């Protein structure tokens, strides 16, 4: 499957990923085409925020979702 | 200022809306079911903002912030009346359920 992660310049990141894939996994996908370090990432996903070391399927994150990103203060 | 299935939630006095940084504006932040009622203390232009359903994701500077989508991303709200964090609180359960 493939989610989107959407900035807040209303920029959208179409990332390529499977359930089995991790947070942090997904923070890499971001870095090796927008530039951003995982450092300042925070994937948000219906207010939720999600926490590195758990899977999409965690979260129950299904094919064509959309993930938001919000650069730490 | 409320519309039919939105009820109130929690009224609080003393905010001040900054953009980014700021050398804001002072009056009541009302939140409620479904907006993020904002009315200023100069009523000629009174009640402006509403929100909630935009609003990105919410976090505490030091004051809570929140990124409602070259420019500024949020804008944060600071409780000089005490009244903060039972409005984080209120603010974050109502927002994520307001998909």
């Amino acid at each position: 499957m493939q989610i989107f992660v959407k900035t807040l310049t209303g920029k959208t990141i179409t990332l390529e990923v499977e359930p089995s894939d991790t947070i942090e996994n997904v923070k890499a996908k971001i870095q090796d085409k927008e530039g951003i370090p995982p450092d300042q990432q925070r994937l948000i996903f219906a207010g939720k925020q999600l926490e590195d070391g758990r899977t999409l399927s965690d979260y129950n994150i299904q094919k064509e979702s959309t993930l938001h990103l919000v650069l730490r203060l | 200022l409320l519309e039919i299935n939105e009820t109130l939630v929690i009224q609080q006095r003393g905010v001040r809306v900054y953009d980014g940084e700021e050398k804001f504006d002072a009056g009541t932040l009302l939140l409620s079911t479904h907006r993020l009622i904002w009315r200023d203390q100069k009523n000629n232009e009174c009640c402006m903002a509403i929100p909630l359903s935009q609003i990105v994701f919410i976090e505490e500077q030091a004051k809570i912030v929140v990124h409602l989508h070259s420019k500024n991303s949020y804008i944060r709200l600071s409780f000089k009346e005490h009244g903060q964090i039972e409005f984080y609180r209120r603010l974050s359960e109502e927002m994520t359920q307001r998909r």
